[PDB]
RNA sequence: AAAAGUUACCACAGGGAUAACUGGCUUGUGGCAGCCAAGCGUUCAUAGCGACGUUGCUUUUUGAUCCUUCGAUGUCGGCUCUUCCUAUCAUUGAGACGCAGAAGUCUCAAAGUGUCGGAUUGUUCACCCGCCAAUAGGGAACGUGAGCUGGGUUUAGACCGUCGUGAGACAGGUUAGUUUUACCCUACUGAUGACUUGAUACUGCGACAGUAAUCCAACUUAGUACGAGAGGAACAGUUGGGUCGGAUACUUGGUAAAUGCGGCUAGCUGAAAAGCUAGUGCCGCGACGCUACCAUCCGUUGGAUUAUGACUGAACGCCUCUAAGUCAGAAUCCAUGCUGGAUAUGCAGUGUUAUUCACCGCCUCCUUUGUUUCAUGCAAUGAUACAGGCCUCUGGCCUGCUUCU
RNA sequence: UGGAUUAACGAGAUUCCCACUGUCCCUAUCUACUAUCUAGCGAAACCACAGCCAAGGGAACGGGCUUGGCAGAAUCAGCGG
RNA sequence: AUAACCGCAUCAGGUCUCCAAGGUUAGUAGCCUCUGGUCGAUAGAAUAAGGUAGAUAAGGGAAGUCGGCAAAAUAGAUCCG
RNA sequence: GUGGUAGUAGCAAAUAUUCAAAUGAGAACUUUGAAGACUGAAGUGGAGAAGGGUUCCAUGUGAACAGCAAUUGGACAUGGG
RNA sequence: GUAAGCAGAACUGGCGAUGAGGGAUGCUCCUAACGCUUGGUUAAGGUGCCAAAAUGCUCGCUCAUCAGAUACCAUAAAAGGUGUUGGUUCAUAU
RNA sequence: ACCCGAAAGAUGGUGAACUAUGCCUGAGUAGAAUGAAGUCAGGGCCUGAUGGAGGUUCGUAGCGAUACUGACGUGCAAAUCGUUCGUCAAACUUGGGUAUAGGGGCGAAAGACUAAUCGAACCAUCUAGUAGCUGGUUUCUUCCGAAGUUUCUCUCA
């Protein structure tokens, strides 16, 4: 018999299966086209999500919002500055591509050299020593490799987050597409990176779309309901927070597009997200033309779960994850995607009241010793 | 072209009267401009076309299907300049198939989102929030 | 043989030799689509229709049948949840009109997306109130009871009416009446994990599988086109909303056994102070966390074609979208993007490779054994075409690796 | 085989209204004991043989048969086709 | 008699009688305590889904359902009516 | 007579135990102290009947029994009442 | 009887009591009936591969934006076609 | 009478420790609400006290069991547990003694109850009861090899 009452589907089969992947930074996937016509440059970072304050800003859309005061939620994420290393060719074969070559830097730091061992404490720390020496006596054959053969490179970069406020150390490494014109060139551009702190505002602007790949937030195992998205049963013997009916008898087996309880967040995943200002670490990054007091963009008593002192980017994963940002896979025009931002006013007030902690003090007065 | 707002009466509420119609109450019937989910009662917010009945009023006003605006609003709603506004109690306005209101004067306060929309209930509204 | 009933209080031996469900054959009946052309359609058989006849299809109706099942396949309906079909209600792109516009009716490609809130009834159906782009029809053991529910039907109690002399009967009405077990195998959803021309570490490649967005409204376009007038569009542009999907917690709301701080009742510690017991003793506020259209954000751009309309152009001195050749073209299809990849017992690059008799590599030289789906020359590198090709090119060659080494 | 009424009474059978609510829109959080993991203890129903599917024919709805799709150790938590 | 009885058993079941403290209160109600009695009921660690019992929910208030089923709301005393 | 199922279901009502010392081959579980709880006089308190029949009391202990343990016992053994 | 893998008869042959080879697969169709076996030859039916044997030879027809493909047998009809290949018979090369 | 299998019949005994009802003799049941007759006063039959009736009401113990169609359903349990609910001075609850026994009893009547047994208990015997109906029926080779049709039949398994 048909259904009664046609409803639309619970929950999209597009992500499937619901499982935790195999990452804890997100895998980019799909770097943007090639246009030898640019110069060359980067097409990615790596930052660490921090916590999520409001901001003002005047909307310039006739809209009845146009020319008023919105509050919006905005995300800082913080990111100092992640240093070039390596580089990596990549032969075009009919199978996919495949890396032809790599070649490193002479002297990583010990920042780097954490993420080739499981276990620091014990070890005599051997890795890229033999390297080193081979560098001394450079690399200038296999570099013209690169120049010879190879579509694609991609500069080796990675993470430094002994200057954030987790307890890290450890460093994630990231392969990085260059894209611009003339193959020599992508590794001239590469080569005079090695070890140098690449900025963020070489990458990205105020007033940018960017597609942001991180990891879901994990629920552990939760049951349909919350899973899949389904109707809750009526007040039922055995027990109300599950599906009643898998299937029909025929096919005489459960089929995969029924929903069922297992593993919610910690999935890998968006696009068209604006950036509102990249910020700087080295006073004055939370103020503006409009209310001219002086601030950083730490609220008081830190984000929750603490500081940041480092270059940051605003926006429109859990704290302390590694999110990439991506440039965005076609530079698209939408009037709202190329706006005028405008910030009037940025909060870094539980729950606050004061701006700043010497504001507090002027209210209070004279406390008691 | 109404924002979104929430919610906050559905087809069953119980709502008070404005206008000098008569009419002391109004029971919510339907919306206009709602679709098709299964088992979700459809609901208005603060500005938009119901239908209704009057429950205790003038005679000739009850059993008939007459549509109404909505004026004020107990659920809670967030304004852009990001803080939420909620008044006091639900109210409502009888009117006609075009979507003017019946009679003129309105108490009480209204809503910034019904004189935005509907020009005659801005005019004869004492003052709007 | 010499011979009346009743059993819903029932019992026993058996029966799929034999009924009440599904399934199977059949398709009268039901449902859907063709063929002919008397007339209807002011005029005109065929825009839209179609009598008298006649040819099919379907298994969503109901019969007919008794093949399967009586040492039991759990008999209606609703709720929940998934998928499939097309005989398409809406949405996309067309064609026809008795198509001026608007509104429609008919037909083709179309199943990508969508098909709702309620009153009465156990209902399936039905009939109303309303919304909407539209509220199309169906299948999956008349989907779905170790999923629920138990209103109906179909035990035992009891009531009424009709029938019976009575016990009792009723496809007549009425109320009260138990819904058992998964811990096995598989399936599905998630979790580790041995091993493969070494170990161990990092960055990757992406075969294959799954896929996601989709409808509406307002403002201008415009009181313009069109029309005798009433009425009255559309594309590009701008701004929102619905449904669906994926995230997140700045703010607003919810949660409290951080028993966090305060308040109050009863009892108990000689009192005060401090508390403790009333399984959270109560009331107010209550960070962090988790969380809600009850909150905020976000939801790609390329190719090949369908219907259809055209180009050039014969067969047929002309014509012709077609026969040979092309072109445009969709809510379609395949990519792209997105999810996985212990979905290929798949593949690449790079780091470091055992405290100095102690094992461990790599490259030659030469011996022990043991593997091979398969040693006896188990051999031979232009690139094309076939109504043409190749050159040692004023010549020569092809008609076979049947050759040449 | 009683007909028509009827105050009071009813764990009796129906309908409507006010109050009140998580029954519902629409789900969310919190508590204990469980499930879960360990130490010790430790059953039972059931069991031809076994356990991936598509179609086919067949006692007319196959896990085995024919023709295809395919097929990689060993394990834990769930679930009800 | 939550282990000497009967229920196959040291079984959350059943089985006649007497005596009967303080505070709160109408009260042998419920709640806390003194005398007398007991800590007998396998433990430790984690805090997933799903359960069992127990709480609470903005706006709306039966639109859920065969049906207000479950849960909320009301509650004592005095005076008026 | 013996398997698979399987070291699986499960041992989760009656608010609750903790610290030390002694005993012992061995202590989450025996005894003694110190704390903390419960029962809350129509009591899980003090006495009888029915029914039971030595379970009463002491000393001792290798098994089995007391669904973990056990130095404990309504168990086992020898006495007494 | 509308019909049925429906019900009831007549003649012969089968299945039941019966394998073997063929019809992919089938109690009833085809060939053909069986002691253990060596060699030779056929039957039904087949010869691109699965698969033993023909990418054999020779002459026609067919292009399908759902071709067709082997009795019982696993369905198709009325009515159409200036798609193509032949035929029959009239009328001026069509 | 090849082996195993009924629903039943009859003969002779054993049970009222559970339950049904009668009899004899004992025991039991807070605290509130309502305020009947009777009586006393004052006013001209009214007003106020007094009084303490009822198969009266709220509600403990005790007797019972409506709902959740809750938990449990290889249970703690062959009827239990939780919250809710009925009645509570009477046609009430209850111990001991005593009476009634199987086509008999007892029944405020449901075919209920009569030792987890009831539209006729239990125990033994007649009894290995009967069955045109199910299910089984134990070594090998060798040779021959069927029928499902006729007539009659309380005959159509």
């Amino acid at each position: 018999s048909h259904r009664k009452f046609e409803r639309p589907r619970h929950g999209s089969l597009g992500f499937l299966p619901r499982k935790r992947c195999k990452r804890h930074r997100g895998k980019v996937k799909a770097f943007p086209k090639d246009d030898p016509s640019k110069p060359p440059h980067l097409t990615a970072f790596m930052g660490y999500k921090a916590g999520m304050t409001h901001v003002v800003r005047e909307l310039d859309k006739g809209s009845k919002l146009h020319k008023k005061e919105i509050v919006e939620a905005v995300t800082v994420v913080d990111t100092p500055p992640m240093v070039c290393v390596g580089v990596v060719g990549y032969i075009e074969t009919p199978r996919g591509l495949r890396a032809l070559v790599t070649v490193w830097a002479g002297h990583l730091s010990d920042e780097c050299k954490r993420r080739f061992y499981k276990n620091w404490y014990k070890s005599k720390r051997k890795a890229f020593t033999k390297y080193a020496k081979r560098y001394g006596d450079k690399m200038e054959a296999e570099l013209t490799r690169m120049k010879n053969y190879c579509s694609v490179i991609r500069a080796i970069c990675h993470t430094q987050p002994s200057k954030t406020p987790i307890g890290s150390k450890k460093a994630h490494v990231m392969e990085i597409q260059v894209n611009g014109g003339s193959i020599a060139e992508k590794v001239d551009f590469c080569t005079k990176m090695f070890e140098t702190a690449v900025p963020v505002k070489a990458v990205f602007t105020e007033g940018e779309m960017i597609d942001v790949i991180g990891v879901t937030k994990g629920h552990g195992v939760k049951g349909v309901v919350s899973r899949w998205g389904v109707t809750r049963l009526p007040r039922t013997h055995r027990g109300l927070r599950k599906i009643a009916c898998i299937g029909a008898w025929h096919p005489a087996r459960v089929q995969f597009q029924v929903p069922r309880h297992g593993q919610k967040g910690y999935f890998h995943r968006e696009m068209n997200k604006k950036v509102y200002r990249v910020g700087n670490g080295a006073p004055r990054n939370a103020t503006t033309e409009s209310d001219l007091t002086e601030k950083r963009i730490t609220p008081m008593g830190g984000f929750p779960h603490g500081t940041v002192n480092n270059d940051f980017l605003l926006l429109k994963g859990c704290k302390k994850r590694p999110i990439t940002f991506r440039k965005t896979l076609v530079p698209r025009t939408t009037r709202r995607a190329l706006e005028p931002v405008n910030l009037k006013f940025i909060d870094t007030s539980g729950h606050g009241r004061f701006q700043t902690s010497e504001e507090k003090a002027k209210f209070y007065g004279p406390l008691k010793s | 072209s109404k924002m979104r707002v929430t919610l906050g009466l559905p087809v069953g509420a119980l709502i008070n009267c404005c206008d000098n119609s008569g009419a002391k109450n109004l029971y919510i019937i339907a919306v206009k401009g709602w679709g098709s989910c299964l088992n979700r009662l459809p609901a208005c917010s603060l500005g938009d076309l119901v239908l209704a009945t009057v429950k205790k009023g003038k005679p000739d006003l009850r059993k008939k299907v007459h549509m109404a605006i909505i004026v004020r609003q107990r659920r809670a709603w967030r304004r852009a300049e990001g803080y939420f506004i909620y008044f006091e109690d639900n109210a409502g306005v009888v009117a006609n198939n075009k979507g003017e209101m019946k009679g003129s004067a309105v108490t009480g306060p209204v809503g910034k989102e019904c004189a935005e929309l509907w020009p005659k209930i801005s005019a004869a509204a004492t003052a709007i929030c």
